[PDB]
Order: C-alpha cells, then structure tokens, then sequence
C-alpha cells in the first residue's frame, strides 16, 4: 500500500511543512499562512516524505479537480444543525463523504475526507469511464440501488427548478405533481423523483473545476444522483437556453452524465491541460 | 560674582519647574492607554507603554530631586 | 493560542472594536513633548556650566560644580533620546494597528458570505448549485487566511514597536 491518512489537524502540519496555503474547499481544513507523523513515516527528520510531498503539491495547486459529495441519507452539503456549532468549524456532517481528484500535469491524486479523517493516495484515471467507476463503486458501498424504471426525458431548466421549489412545499406529494407532468415528464418519473427527494437513501453530487492563470471555473453541468424507494435517478444539465436531463442512473447514462460534466469545463481539454 | 551665581540658581530653578511641568502633563497620555482593539497584541502593546510611562514617572521624580540639590547647592555659594 | 487557528468572524470582530489609534498617538505626541523639554532643559544647563567653566566663577574649583551637575545633565541628554524613541515607537505601534485593521475583513463582509452559503444550501434541491456552495466556502477560507495574515503581521510589527531604551535614575560618575 502507498496511502496515508491524517486527521484535520494533521493535514495542517502537512500544509505547514510544505508551505501550501489552501487545498480544495471540499476538504475543509484550515488555511496555512506563512508565520505521529514521524512514526507512520510521513515525516523523516524535519522533512516530509517525498512521495506524500508530491501528492500534496498536486492538491495544493491542480490544473483540474473532480469532486464527489456522497451521503448516507440526505446530502446536507456541509451544514450541521446546531447552536453549539462554533464559528468557522471544520467539522462535516457525520453522514458525508468527500472525494477530491486533482491533477497537476499527469499526476492524479485523490483526497478523501470522511469524518475528521483525510486519506491521500495516488489515483489511476484514464477516461470518463474510470472516473465514473470510482463514484459508483463508492455509492454502491454506501447503498445498493437498482436504476429507476423510468424513461429519459429532457426538460427546461428554469421551469423545472421553479416547479421543484413549489413541489417541495407539498412534501414532494405525488398529488401536487401536476405542474411537472404538464411539463413533459412521464408519470413514473414523477413517482421515482418524488421519493428520491422526499426520503432519499443516498445522494451524490459530481462536479469539476479548472484553472488557468489563477482563474477558477466550475463545470456548467452538475451530475446529481439520488436513490429513492423507486430506484436511482441521474439529473444533469445537458451541454450548452438550458435543459435538464432526468434519466435512470444506468451505467451508460451515469457515464454520459460524467462525460457531460467533464466537457462543460471553461478551458476545454480535461485530460491534458495546464494552468 | 554672587550676582551671577544666584542668577544661575534661580534661572535653573525655573527650568526645573518648567520641566516638572511637562512631566505631569505627559503623565496621563503616557499611562492611560486603552487597547486599540480587543485582541492580545493590542493589549500587550498598551500594557508596555503604560508600564513604561509609569516607570518613567519614578525615574524623572528621582532625577528632579537631584536637580533640586544642585540648584540648592549652587545657590548656597554666596 | 494562535491567531491563524481563529475563524475570520473572530479576528475581525475583535479588531473592528476597541479604541483605535487614538490612545497611541496621544502617547506618542506626549513622548515627543518630553523629548523636546528634556533637551531644552539640557541646552540651558549646557549654557550655565559652560559659562561657569569659561568665566571661572570659583577659580580652580569651578570644576567641582561642573562635576556636581554632570550626573543629571547626563540623564537629560540620554533620556531625551529615550523619549523621542518612545514617541516614534508609540506611533509605529499605532500604524501597525492601522495596517492590520486595513487588511482585516470587515465583520459584516464575513457574515454576508456565511448567509449566502445558507441561502444556496436551502435552494440546492437538485444539487445544481453545489459549485457555488463550495465557491462560497473557498472564499471564506480566503477571509480566514487574510485575517490570520493581518494578525500575524500586526504581532510582528508590534514587537519592533515595543522596543524601548531602558530608563534609569542618575548615578554618580
């Protein structure tokens, strides 16, 4: 094995010894500003292992970043309901897993945070398929779900988001689905989308970002997967007005959705790109 | 020339009064420094400069006493 | 503790409250008002002992008076430098605060970002907004790094401004 794991304060010691200000924000560490490690071999003397040092240097400033927020239950996107939450807390919800896959040059480095622990390994990625394979064999170990027995359907973005905002006020009640079916959406789709938002078993959100001359830019498509009691559903903006793709989370379309995200990046070539 | 000595006596006593005068003027602004902000650096910085103006207020007091001797002693010669 | 371990909501709350540069520059001007009046008190001693010696008020023993005056004339010239120093260091002190306030993120600018994070999360029902949610989080970390860098740089300069010459009473030559 060629991996390490640190806790959040340990990750800071890494940034400190290497003089890195930030990592990806989904990792949710503290910033280092210019002012156990030795046991598990991560630090020799005063310096850092050369292996771990190179991966850290990727996370520190990568040309591209691909993320996967997964959750057992409803993805809370970082926010814990609490009054006793301190300002600037670096805790993440106990039911959240974060996956970051940066690439500087041709060095792909995965950073995975679960609870207060981060693990940093190298990662092997080639095309969209290998990247979709990580997200799925991670979601599948969260929860096993068959794809929804629905049919794909494209849908106007704005009208959907609005229709969805007002649908939520019902509890995503299947009675209040009228405005959705008056939009082209099959009936069974509404059933499975209803359940996937009302009481979900596991959700995923996959997006990506790119850098060129210190200028950040997120993909125009986000790929959300939700697990209902009516299967798994994939939703993602199609490549570009703007249109949403609501389809079953089958291996094929999940791969297409990930290809869409990776190709809606602001500065083009995703497998080969420099800042 | 006692007419020049005693002159230097009184002239130098009015310089020590004028010096004592500035000494108690600067007392309050050099020793009642509130912290600029509510952090630890702002507190340290004000505590020193007030400790310093306080310690200056004794050192100058002790200095003036010995100026008071020289103006007396210079004055005594006649 | 550590200033960098503190979230931006704290480093800027504690910096946007307090007395400002006001107390420190008043300290400064005072120190210069004494530096000035130590030296004018030295310049007139230097005028009487230097006319005492030159005219020779008490013959071969005029010396004895110059002698008597020296320990307190010395303290005058030495302490004037000390006070001018505290003057420039009281003000260096305050310019350090004023530079750290300048770079500290205003408290309302922090909580605005925090409320936008809460707003994008409530409306992220289809997860379409997640890139803005994590862009809002990165921007926060930037505020966190800016407040730390301001406090650390404040501490640094307040050391260089905390340097005072030791003060002492006059003792015999």
């Amino acid at each position: 094995r060629t991996d390490i794991t640190v806790n959040v304060d340990g990750f800071w010691m890494l940034q400190a010894l290497l003089d890195i200000r930030h990592v990806a924000p989904e990792l949710r560490c503290r910033p280092y500003v210019s002012t156990v490690m030795r046991e598990q071999g991560i630090v020799v003397n005063d310096a850092v292992n050369e292996q771990v040092a190179a991966r850290m240097k990727v996370l520190a400033a990568p040309d591209l970043e691909v993320v996967a927020l997964l959750s057992r239950g409803k993805l809370l996107y970082g926010v814990i309901d609490d009054e006793n939450q301190p300002p600037g807390s670096r805790d993440i919800p106990d039911n959240e897993f974060r996956v970051v896959l940066a690439r500087r040059g041709q060095h792909w480095v995965s950073a995975v945070r679960v609870g207060n622990d981060i693990t940093v390994d190298d990662v092997t990625v080639s095309d969209s398929a290998s990247i979709a394979a990580l997200v799925m064999d991670g979601l599948e170990s969260i929860h096993h779900a068959d794809p929804a027995a629905i049919n794909a359907v494209n849908v106007p973005m704005e009208e959907m988001l609005e229709a969805t905002k007002s649908w939520q006020e019902s509890g995503f009640n299947v009675f209040s689905g009228g405005d959705l079916r008056r939009m082209g959406i099959s009936a069974a789709t509404v059933a499975a989308l209803g359940q996937a938002l009302s009481d979900p078993a596991a959700e995923v959100a996959v997006y990506a970002r790119q850098y060129r001359d210190d200028a950040k830019g997120p993909s125009a498509s986000v790929l959300s997967l939700k697990d209902g009691s009516g299967g798994r559903i994939a939703l993602y903006q199609q490549a570009r007005e703007a249109w949403l793709a609501i389809c079953p989370a089958t291996p094929q379309l999940v791969q297409v959705g990930v290809k869409t995200v990776l190709d809606t990046l602001p500065y083009g070539e995703w497998k080969t790109h420099s800042r | 020339v006692p007419e020049e000595l005693t002159a230097a006596a009184a002239q130098l006593g009015t310089i020590g009064a004028a010096m004592a005068a500035q000494n108690a003027a600067a007392a309050a602004p050099t020793t009642a420094i509130a912290p600029a902000a509510l952090d630890e650096v702002s507190a340290l910085q004000a505590a020193l400069f007030t400790a310093y103006g306080t310690f200056y207020q004794q050192v100058s007091a002790e200095a003036q006493a010995m100026h008071d001797m020289f103006v007396n002693t210079l004055g005594i010669s006649a | 503790m550590d200033f960098g371990a503190l979230p931006p909501e704290i480093n800027s709350a504690r910096m946007y409250a307090g007395a400002g540069a006001g107390p420190m520059m008043a300290a400064g001007a005072a120190w210069n008002g004494l530096a000035a009046e130590l030296g004018t008190t030295a310049a007139s001693y230097e005028s009487v002992i230097t006319r005492l010696t030159t005219e020779s008020w008490m013959g071969p023993a005029s010396m004895a008076m110059v002698a008597a005056a020296q320990p307190y004339l010395a303290w005058l010239t030495y302490t004037a430098e000390a006070a001018a120093h505290a003057g420039s260091q009281a003000m260096a002190s305050a310019a350090a605060y004023e530079a750290a306030y300048a770079m500290t993120v205003p408290p309302e600018v922090v909580a605005a970002n925090r409320a936008l994070l809460a707003a994008l999360v409530a409306t992220n029902v289809l997860g379409i907004n997640t890139p803005a949610i994590m862009a809002t989080e990165a921007l926060y970390a930037e505020m966190w790094a800016q407040d730390a860098l301001a406090m650390y740089g404040y501490a640094a300069a307040s050391g260089a401004a905390g340097m005072l010459q030791p003060l002492s009473p006059p003792s015999q030559t």
